């Protein structure tokens, strides 16, 4: 009935030393029902990362809806979008539905290509911007996720470090969740690589 | 909540005779308990030998009436003063009730008439257009106490031959105006003593080759 | 009650008279078939209004079909132009259960169970019995592909009186109608009244009653 | 889709020989409060119709500017505005009555009962009602409200049928309305003792009659009833 | 919204932009329908004045409707692309609402219905464009052949040519082309097509394109090598 | 330029005027009412040998009462017959019964003046509205892109018209039996047409009150035409 | 009344020819040359920009050569203004297909909608048409590089080897003479600044007077680069195919 | 409640579709074809709303028939799919959405591979080995998670979807009146008569 | 000259050309006669043929039970007009319960005539209508120009030698004015004046078109041997 946890999932960002990180659980489902453990709910425009929790099938149209507008900027900008300018975009976005609005948790991470200062922001479904300099949490077991954040993150983590910290942050809260799992993906975000690792974790 | 419609009671009935046919009903109009008119006629002439009655929501009925006689008048205007007969008229009547199938007319429709071969012809609607030929039909609050009346005193129903026991129906037979406007009047008699809506005053239009012609007769006031 | 099945004769329709309010009985002589062409006949369940003018217009639709492309309309047509038009006035509160009963050379003998709901089903047998619409027939022991259209016709007319003796809300006469190739045929309207003391004495049946 | 707001109770009416009678309170009740006192709620239309109100007074107030510009608008390009052409007061009516039924079938009604009284141009009475479902009837005595209830009975008992009107004089007849106003002060808790009354005579033309008062009140019997029983001080 | 009268009659009752119509079809490439006892063929022109053209992903002559019905045309290239769409959108609302492919005089009649609208409306030019509307009717072997114009007249042919030096392969067609024994085989049929176009191609190279539309759905596009034989084998018979 | 709408020094619509000159060049089209009945006969004229005579439809049914015949632009004619069978039907679902002739010509003749800066030219094409009706029996109607329509015990129109229409002005008389009214329309187009008169380039058809409008075989029409040619050796 | 002042945009002349298309190809013939080139491993796009200043910025300038998406590129010639318009509506239809069908656009179905917007302005809405031709130089899996053309009247057409603008029946001819099936995208880049050279109406061809790109799968593995060259690139180029 | 089932196996996609049709406590039908055939090599399985099944599925082949006569060219399934889902995903906040759930399968000729989508009527898309919509989901996903192999051939896939039937009638409590099913593979869509 | 392109242009005397060309068709039409006395109020039309194969173009137009107009122009712009006419009569019957007024009748067609006269696109109404009726203020006659001016008179004639019928009303005056409750001396009085207007031809039964509103008489239209009386 309530459509922010039909489907169910999460997406967890953190910052630290000179780079970011996002990571996100791969379970879809019916209620109790587990339908698949390959849905991600982290997309990438350029070095911009957008991790989306909530009602699938606005999950899908909003990933194919930011594809769209970000192709768009990059023709006519002659640039990809950094972090702090798609934040404003998704917020836009997302407002202009306020009374019809998406089912959805969205969550920006990526490093400026010109400062090379980290960014990470959330937002509610009717797109108000949350930008905190240490983490951001979103979906099913976003309190779980807040818990383990608070007491896990400390500031200026270098990135292999950023890693085991967000990787335990997750992996913790999800299990806490009946509607989050199947299997979990992590971004380690640095200014030119980015890493991704699929975690081994209870498949109940 | 603001309701839309309301009930006004009244009953009508009409008897198709083998060269005439009548349309009659009380003219009787009330809400809830009080008594609005004892006299407000409900079967008007509406032309070309079509005599017509909307009965339940007054306001309703009076429209519907209102359509249906705006509609003859354009049919002669479209149709070089074409007599509209009786089957044309019924089938005209559901397009106007069916155009409100949504916000429907709360009302019991009944047009008596000559048909094309000038027999008598009487046509029953419902509320939302749906429609049907009759020899014998009554609407209206009291339609329960006087159809069963017209099944067994106009039909024959449920009468044998004496001493045939049950092995030969009564044979049907065509009434003459005379003896139908006695069961009309016995009828309203009946149902006023029963029906609280039904009462005051009983007046019949009664439609021959000739033309259309009014009777009417006193009922019980309380 | 409402009842249309197919056979090596053709298809054989029987539909009952009986239109209720509530308890109150309006009418025991309703036409629930619809003679929408020479070859094409509509059954009428669910609301009288509905039934009575979508089917009508039909008649409209398939008439302007001959016009513009100078051949009948086919069953499987005729069937969808109904269908599509009850599915943009879906959820607005329109009651129909509706069976389209033709033959054309194209198709052959053709039965269609067109809904309010939009459901739209092609089969042999189609039964509408008070509120309810089923694929077989309300006794279906009897039915065999190879019938005598005489005795198809009886079995049409024997289902009907089954349904209109149980269910309260059918009953008044049984009007049954033959389609073949080069148009239906009226097999008459019978009172169920004296056709079930007929029935009874004839094939011994409704025992329960007594009479 | 509204409710009422400012509320006027009973109009009452009755034809007689020669003309018809109509009659309302001078009150505007916000509920249970009597707020507004000198509200008239009688509308003359030139000088054969008097339009009675019930219901609610801010759409009495738009009516009563609809019959304004009605008679504004006849006068438009109508040498015999004053004559032959004037309005009638089934004209006044049909058209009340058109805008009545169109009004409830918007789901926006004018929240009100109307009495149209007066006499025609052959010298005919008329005398018809309309309410906010757009239902209409005609009947020698029409009332709204408690009218209906209580003013009726009273009103019927001088004129019954058709055939007691000519046998009814205006003497006779206004007598009738002024009980029937007094009766509607005893009983009605959204009545008051301010009135108006408008004859309209087929000889003597409109009679418009303001700041009436009932009198002739029975009180007196009050002083010897005690208690709900059994109080015998 | 522009709704200016562009097509109105003149004092001597011609349309002259319907007219004017009819010449951008006569400036347009040849078309060729040849109908035999089971078969229709669609012939059409390739102006040779374009070359370093890539034959691959440029638009062919005949566009298929549906998998049945084949339209062919000369006139305006761009006008006839709205014609093609308008109709393969009709030809599949068509199978949507009646449970049947069109008919080829169904589709033919919508066409032409459409070229008709454009020349008494506002704001709007008639269709520079004559098609030739070819196929088989849905479970029938009796072979249809329609051509309609920008007036939106229509009517069904044995043999007919539209476009530049239609007059020409239409004379051929009249004494070649018996009604009482049409082309027998799909080979006869193929011949007469060629030989018809031969009157006016120029070089029987890649300058003659053929489609061959068969029963039951049966439609394909002959290659260079299969036409060039046909080629061959005229003139070495005409060589005598 | 000058508007669609404009009128003459002398009280006509310039466009209503130019198109009747469209219809003059049109095939001619004839028809005849009898008691016994309404006969249509068109000119098909085909352009080439090669063109399926049978495909040109100049005859059309409206509904089993109404027949109709054209001449002008033919093309321009679809539209009005896609509405006059709306009409008839339309009608017949409104009132359970057929429309009166005049009624379905005077509805047809309502789009004729809808034009202007609605359709943006007159209809270029006449018509032939032939029926029958309980009220008035038998009747033939001429309906123009004018608006105009009039009623004709006999007419012709398109390009042989004025030739012909003096030629039924002789012929014609109020005892005409159905049989001699087909040999007259075969009669008179032959006398006007270009080609030589044959059931191949020439089509007929009636409407009777009991069969209703009939599309004549080329067999039926090829008889007739035999049949006129030896009572004209008779004398 | 308006009628008075109305030029009649979309009308047949009485040869059966559409004016304003005519009057509009006439215009194009004016603009800067553009060329395209298809071979085997990929396709060429060179232009010239039209009379230049020596204080115009070049290496922020585009007037010729537009990215319609990673795919597809246009050359323009006429008005650039027009083509902007053009250019913006395509690049929305390119990620509408995207978005629905979740594939980049087939090269022919873009050029095909581009297309029949230029006809409706020649049959309807009594405005003047877009005065612009382009030349789509596109790769997808169906038919691989792809070369088309579209003009105002909305006709468009495939081809190997084609040019639009000035002298393009000089180029035309030029390449026709020169351009082989089996021939590379070295060999190509080498006939188009050579055809350039030989049409230009200016003293000298120069790197400040050029637009160049090239559609290469002389991308690492199984995919499609474009490479819009730098003012210093096409200075190299020009040196390399011995042009300055 | 209606069954509609899909594995995709090595080389091919197999749907099983129930062949019932029940309204309350009537059956209308007991051989509905719950399919609608949108190109050569792909297929569409619907349950859910009466009327809004038949309407949406006929809709979506008109399209993409559309489509293949327009550019004479076959959409691959990961494309229909996405129209597909995208329409859903529209009706969704529309006046009156469509209550379908769809099965797509599909053999994609340029890669050589057969696909299996499951959409649900909000425009939920995701690709699977097997799927399946209603109550007949928590028992055969069970099943299947622990008999499915990605190399199975059709033969085998079939054998398994016949178990999946059988344990869901012995399962079930409504009458579904048996499954048709249907193979997508290279040569096309074939109809599996005995089951 | 420069100046009737459209009806939006005045000429440099003030005139407006296309409404005078739409007042020329009437001038071409067939002659129709309005005559009333304080009872009753007569149309006499002459009906025009095609050819003797073709029937008599029908004249005369009832708008409602007390209101009727007579036609001399394009029968389809009277249609246009009549059906408003017919539709504001029955406006009045519906809403007020009132029959229109005859001068009110006029009132309406002058504005509605007026619109086409002061706007781009359209034409002004090709035709001139004689309205007849009986009202609360007895029997009038109208005479309608498309110009937009109505005028109410004792009698008049339009259409093609109309002056002729025109003349005799005009002598006749103080006679056919007393002519109260006798409808047939009425009728006589108006065939006496539209036969001033005739040449070679002269009233035949299916010629003659007659049409009669009065006290205790609803609009009626006489045709074929209903009008042989007369001749």
């Amino acid at each position: 009935s309530d459509p922010s946890s039909i489907n169910g999932g999460i997406v967890v960002a953190m910052t630290g030393k000179d780079c970011v990180a996002i990571a996100c659980d791969l379970r879809l489902g019916s209620q109790s029902l587990g339908v698949s453990n390959k849905f991600e709910k982290i997309f990438h425009y350029g070095h911009v990362f957008l991790g989306i929790t909530g009602l699938a099938t606005d999950v899908t149209t909003l990933n194919e809806m930011f594809r769209y507008k970000t192709n768009l900027y990059k023709l006519k900008e002659e640039r990809a979008i950094e972090p702090e300018t798609f934040t404003q975009l998704v917020s836009s976005s997302l407002y202009e539905r306020r009374f019809g609005p998406y089912f959805v948790g969205p969550v920006v991470a990526g490093i400026n290509s010109k400062s090379g200062k980290p960014f990470i922001a959330g937002f509610d479904l009717i797109g108000c911007i949350d930008e905190a300099k240490d983490f951001i949490v979103s979906g099913t077991a976003s309190d779980q996720l807040f818990g383990m954040c608070e007491s896990l993150y400390e500031p200026n983590l270098e990135p292999e470090d950023l890693f085991e910290t967000i990787s335990q942050a997750l992996l913790n809260a999800a299990d806490r969740d009946a509607l989050s799992g199947w299997g979990a993906v992590v971004y380690i975000i640095k200014k030119d690589e980015v890493v991704k690792r699929y975690l081994k974790m209870r498949q109940d | 909540q603001f309701n839309p419609y309301g009930d006004n009671g009244g009953t009508i009935l009409g008897i198709a005779g083998e060269d005439f046919a009548v349309l009659a009903g009380d003219t009787r109009n009330i809400t809830d308990y009080s008594i609005n008119s004892r006299y407000e006629p409900k079967v008007f002439d509406c032309g070309d030998n079509i005599v017509m009655s909307a009965n339940g929501f007054a306001a309703d009925g009076d429209a519907l009436v209102k359509r249906f006689k705006n509609s003859v008048k354009w049919y002669h205007f479209d149709h070089n003063d074409k007599k509209l007969s009786i089957n044309s008229a019924a089938r005209n009547i559901q397009h106007l009730l069916y155009g409100k199938r949504f916000f429907p007319y709360y009302v019991h429709t009944i047009i008596a008439g000559l048909d094309e071969d000038g027999k008598g012809a009487v046509y029953s609607f419902d509320p939302v257009g749906s429609y049907e030929r009759e020899q014998c039909r009554a609407g209206g609050a009291a339609a329960s106490l006087i159809m069963p009346f017209l099944d067994n005193q106009v039909n024959f129903k449920n009468q044998y031959e004496p001493g045939t026991n049950g092995k030969v129906k009564k044979p049907l037979k065509y009434l003459s105006v005379e003896e139908v406007i006695k069961l009309v009047r016995d009828s309203f008699t009946s149902a006023t003593e029963r029906h609280i809506q039904v009462g005051d005053g009983l007046e019949i239009l009664i439609v021959t080759k000739d033309g259309v012609r009014k009777e009417f007769y006193e009922l019980k006031r309380d | 009650t409402t009842l249309a099945f197919r056979f090596q004769g053709g298809i054989i329709v029987a539909v009952d008279s009986r239109a209720t309010a509530g308890n109150w009985v309006a009418s025991q002589t309703v036409k629930k078939v619809i003679e929408i062409n020479p070859f094409l006949l509509g059954t009428m369940a669910g609301g009288a209004a509905d039934c009575q003018f979508w089917e009508t217009w039909l008649g409209s639709q398939c008439r302007l079909h001959e016009l513009r492309e100078k051949e009948r309309i086919s069953v499987a047509a005729a069937s969808k132009i109904l269908s599509n038009l009850v599915y943009q006035y879906k959820g607005a509160g329109l009651s129909m259960g509706t069976m389209i009963c033709g033959y054309t050379r194209k198709e052959g003998p053709t039965i269609y169970y067109v809904d309010s709901d939009g459901t739209r089903l092609k089969g042999d047998i189609f039964c509408v019995v008070s509120g309810q619409t089923f694929a077989y027939g309300v006794l279906d022991s009897n039915y065999k592909w190879d019938l005598s259209v005489e005795d198809a016709l009886y079995l049409g007319k024997r289902s009907i009186l089954a349904a209109a003796h149980r269910d309260a809300y059918s009953g008044g006469s049984v009007n049954l109608y033959h389609v073949t190739e080069d148009g239906w045929i009226y097999h008459g309207n019978h009172d169920v009244g004296e056709l079930f003391w007929k029935v009874k004495e004839e094939e011994g049946s409704f025992n329960n009653v007594i009479g | 889709t509204q409710q009422p707001i400012v509320t006027g109770t009973s109009v009452i009416s009755m034809k007689y020989d020669n003309g018809v009678i109509i009659a309302a309170d001078n009150l505007g009740s916000y509920g249970s409060l009597l707020r507004f006192n000198g509200v008239e709620r009688l509308i003359p239309v030139g000088d054969n119709t008097v339009v009675g109100i019930s219901g609610d007074i801010s759409d009495m107030q738009h009516i009563e500017r609809l019959l304004k510009d009605l008679v504004t608008e006849n006068a438009y390009d109508n040498p015999l505005a004053d004559a032959e052409e004037a309005l009638e007061p089934s004209y006044i009516f049909e058209y009340l009555a058109t805008v009545m039924y169109q009004r409830r079938s918007k789901m926006n009604p004018l929240w009100n009962a109307i009495i149209v009284a007066g006499v025609q141009s052959n010298g005919d009475q008329f005398l018809r009602y309309v309410n906010l479902l757009g239902v209409t009837y005609s009947s020698p005595t029409l009332a709204t409200g408690f009218g209906a209830h209580m003013a009726n009975p009273l009103l019927r008992k001088v004129v019954d049928r058709e055939s007691d009107i000519p046998k009814t004089t205006v003497q006779v007849a206004e007598e009738a309305i002024v009980n029937a106003m007094r009766v509607l002060y005893y009983r009605d808790a959204r009545s008051s003792r301010n009135f108006s009354l408008a004859i309209i005579d087929k000889n003597t033309g409109l009679t418009f009659k303001k700041n009436l008062q009932v009198e002739n009140m029975k009180w007196d019997f009050a002083k010897d009833i005690k208690g709900y029983g059994t109080q015998k001080i | 919204g522009y709704d200016r009268a562009l097509s109105i009659f003149s004092p001597d009752g011609h349309i002259f932009q319907v007219e004017y119509a009819l010449e951008a079809v006569k400036r347009g490439t040849c078309a060729v329908g040849v109908k035999g006892k089971n078969c229709v063929v669609l012939g059409c022109e390739r102006r040779s004045t374009l070359k370093l053209q890539d034959t691959r992903i440029t638009p062919s002559k005949v566009s298929k409707i549906d998998s049945h019905v084949v339209l062919s045309f000369s006139g305006l290239n761009a006008d006839s692309r709205i014609l093609i769409e308008k109709a393969r959108v009709e030809a599949q609302s068509h199978r949507l609402t009646l449970e049947d492919p069109v008919t080829v005089e169904y589709l033919t009649r919508y066409v032409a219905g459409v070229q008709q609208r454009y020349t008494q409306s506002g704001g709007v030019r008639p269709f520079g464009v004559s098609t030739l509307i070819a196929g088989f009717d849905p479970r029938d072997d009796e072979p249809k052949l329609y051509q309609t114009e920008p007036s939106g007249i229509y009517s069904s042919w044995s043999a007919q040519t539209i476009g530049r030096n239609s007059k020409t392969v239409r004379e051929f067609l009249e004494k070649n082309y018996d009604r009482k024994e049409p082309p027998a085989t799909v080979e006869e049929c193929v011949k007469l097509t060629v030989r018809s176009l031969l009157e006016v191609v120029q070089t029987g190279a890649k300058n003659i394109e053929i489609t061959v539309v068969k029963p039951d759905s049966d439609i394909v596009a002959l290659s260079s090598e299969e036409i060039n034989q046909y080629v061959t084998q005229i003139e070495q018979e005409k060589q005598e | 330029d000058r508007g669609v709408s404009t009128f003459s020094p002398e009280g006509r619509l310039f466009q209503v005027e130019y198109s009747l000159e469209a219809i003059k060049l049109g095939s001619t089209a004839i028809g005849i009412a009898t008691k016994e009945g309404v006969v249509l006969g068109v000119e098909k004229r085909a352009t080439s040998p090669l063109l399926e005579s049978d495909s040109i439809e100049k005859i059309v049914e409206i509904d089993r009462h109404i027949g109709c015949a054209m001449s002008g632009l033919t093309a321009d004619a679809r539209s009005m017959i896609e509405h006059a069978r709306t009409a008839a039907v339309t009608h017949n679902l409104y009132y359970d019964e057929d429309i009166n002739v005049e009624s379905l010509t005077q509805s047809v003749c309502d789009l004729a003046l809808r034009f202007g800066e609605l359709m943006s030219r007159p209809f270029g094409v006449a018509l032939l509205i032939a029926g029958h009706d309980a009220d008035d029996g038998y009747q033939l109607f001429h309906a123009e892109p004018s608006g105009t329509f009039y009623r004709y015990n006999a007419k012709a129109i398109g390009s042989g018209s004025e030739g012909a229409q003096a030629e039924l002005l002789n012929e014609w008389h109020s005892s005409l039996t159905l049989k001699e009214a087909e040999l007259l329309v075969l009669k008179i187009l032959k006398q006007v047409m270009e080609e030589k008169l044959d059931e191949n380039n020439a089509q007929l058809s009636c409407i009777t009150k009991q069969d209703g409008f009939k599309i004549y075989d080329n067999e039926k029409t090829a008889e007739l035409i035999k049949e006129l040619k030896e009572k004209e050796a008779a004398e | 009344g308006s009628r008075r002042y109305d030029s009649r945009t979309t009308i047949f002349s009485p040869e059966g020819r559409l004016y304003q298309v005519e009057y509009a190809l006439e215009s194009i013939s004016h603009a800067g040359t553009a060329i395209g080139i298809m071979a085997s491993d990929g396709i060429v796009l060179a232009a010239e920009r039209k009379v230049t200043s020596t204080l115009l910025e070049q290496d922020t300038s585009t007037e010729k050569l537009y990215k319609l998406n990673d795919k597809i590129a246009v050359a323009v010639a006429g008005l650039t203004a027009d083509a902007e318009i053009l250019i913006n509506t395509a690049r929305i239809h390119a990620q509408n297909y995207l978005k629905t069908y979740n594939e980049d656009i087939p090269v022919e179905i873009l050029v095909r909608r581009l297309s029949d917007i230029k006809q409706g302005y020649t049959q309807h809405g009594g405005l003047r048409p877009f005065g612009v031709s382009f030349i789509y130089a596109g790769y997808d899996d169906r038919y691989g590089y792809q070369l088309y053309t579209s003009n105002p009247s909305g006709n468009y057409t495939g081809w190997k080897a084609i040019s639009v603008g000035a002298n393009t029946s000089a180029a035309q001819t030029l390449l026709q003479m020169d351009y082989k099936d089996d021939m590379k995208v070295d060999d190509a880049i080498e006939l188009a600044l050579k055809t350039l050279s030989k049409t230009t109406d200016s003293s000298a061809l120069t790197y400040d007077r050029l637009e160049f790109a090239t559609i290469r799968k002389g991308a690492n593995d199984g995919e499609v680069y474009q490479k819009i060259f730098k003012p210093q690139e096409i200075k190299d180029i020009l040196v390399k195919t011995g042009i300055t | 409640m209606d069954i509609i089932l899909g594995i995709r196996v090595q080389d091919s996609v197999i749907l099983a579709s129930s062949k019932a049709v029940t309204r309350g406590i009537s059956v209308l039908k007991d051989s509905d074809d719950k399919t609608r055939q949108l190109s050569p090599h792909t297929l569409m399985s619907f349950a859910g709303e009466a009327g809004d099944t038949v309407q949406f599925a006929e809709y979506i082949q008109a399209n993409i028939q559309l489509y293949s006569i327009r550019e004479d060219y076959e959409l691959s399934p990961q494309a229909v799919s996405s129209f597909v889902r995208q329409e859903l995903a529209k009706s969704i906040r529309s006046r009156r959405p469509y209550q379908v759930n769809v099965l797509i399968g599909g053999y994609d000729k340029k890669k050589n591979k057969p696909e299996l989508y499951q959409i649900d009527y909000l425009g939920t898309k995701v690709e699977l080995p097997y799927g399946a919509h209603g109550y007949s989901g928590f028992y055969t996903f069970s099943l299947l998670d622990h008999h499915y192999r990605p190399d199975m051939t059709t033969e085998e896939g079939l054998d398994l979807l016949k178990l999946c039937v059988q344990e869901l009638e012995k399962r079930m409590p409504m009458d579904f009146k048996g499954v048709i099913v249907k193979i997508v593979d290279k040569d096309g869509i074939r109809q599996v008569d005995d089951f | 000259n420069n100046y009737d392109g459209d009806t939006v242009t005045f000429s440099p005397t003030g005139r407006l050309f296309q409404v005078e060309y739409a007042l020329e068709a009437i001038k071409q039409g067939s002659v129709t006669v309005g005559l009333r006395s304080n009872t009753h109020a007569v149309l006499v039309a002459l009906k025009r043929n095609a050819d003797e194969l073709s029937s008599y173009q029908k004249k005369i137009i009832k708008c409602d039970e007390h209101m009727g107009l007579s036609l001399a122009g394009l029968a389809p712009d009277a249609r246009v007009l009549s059906n408003y006419l017919r539709q504001q009569c029955n406006y009045s019957s519906l809403v007020f319960n009132r029959k229109l007024a005859v001068e009110r009748a006029g009132h309406l067609l002058c504005d509605k005539a007026q619109k086409n006269t002061q706007s781009y696109g359209g034409r002004p109404y090709g035709v001139g209508l004689l309205i007849i009726g009986y009202d609360k203020s007895g029997a009038h006659l109208l005479e309608f120009q498309p110009s937009g001016n109505v005028t109410e008179l004792y009698g008049t004639a339009i259409g093609a030698r109309s002056q002729g019928a025109k003349t005799y009303l005009e002598r006749t005056l103080d006679t056919f004015i007393k002519i109260d409750g006798n409808p047939d001396e009425l009728i006589k009085a108006g065939v006496e004046a539209i036969s001033q207007s005739l040449r070679d031809e002269s009233l035949t039964v299916d010629n003659l078109s007659i049409a009669i509103v009065g006290k205790d008489t609803p609009f009626t239209i006489y045709d074929g041997e209903a009008v042989a009386k007369y001749i």
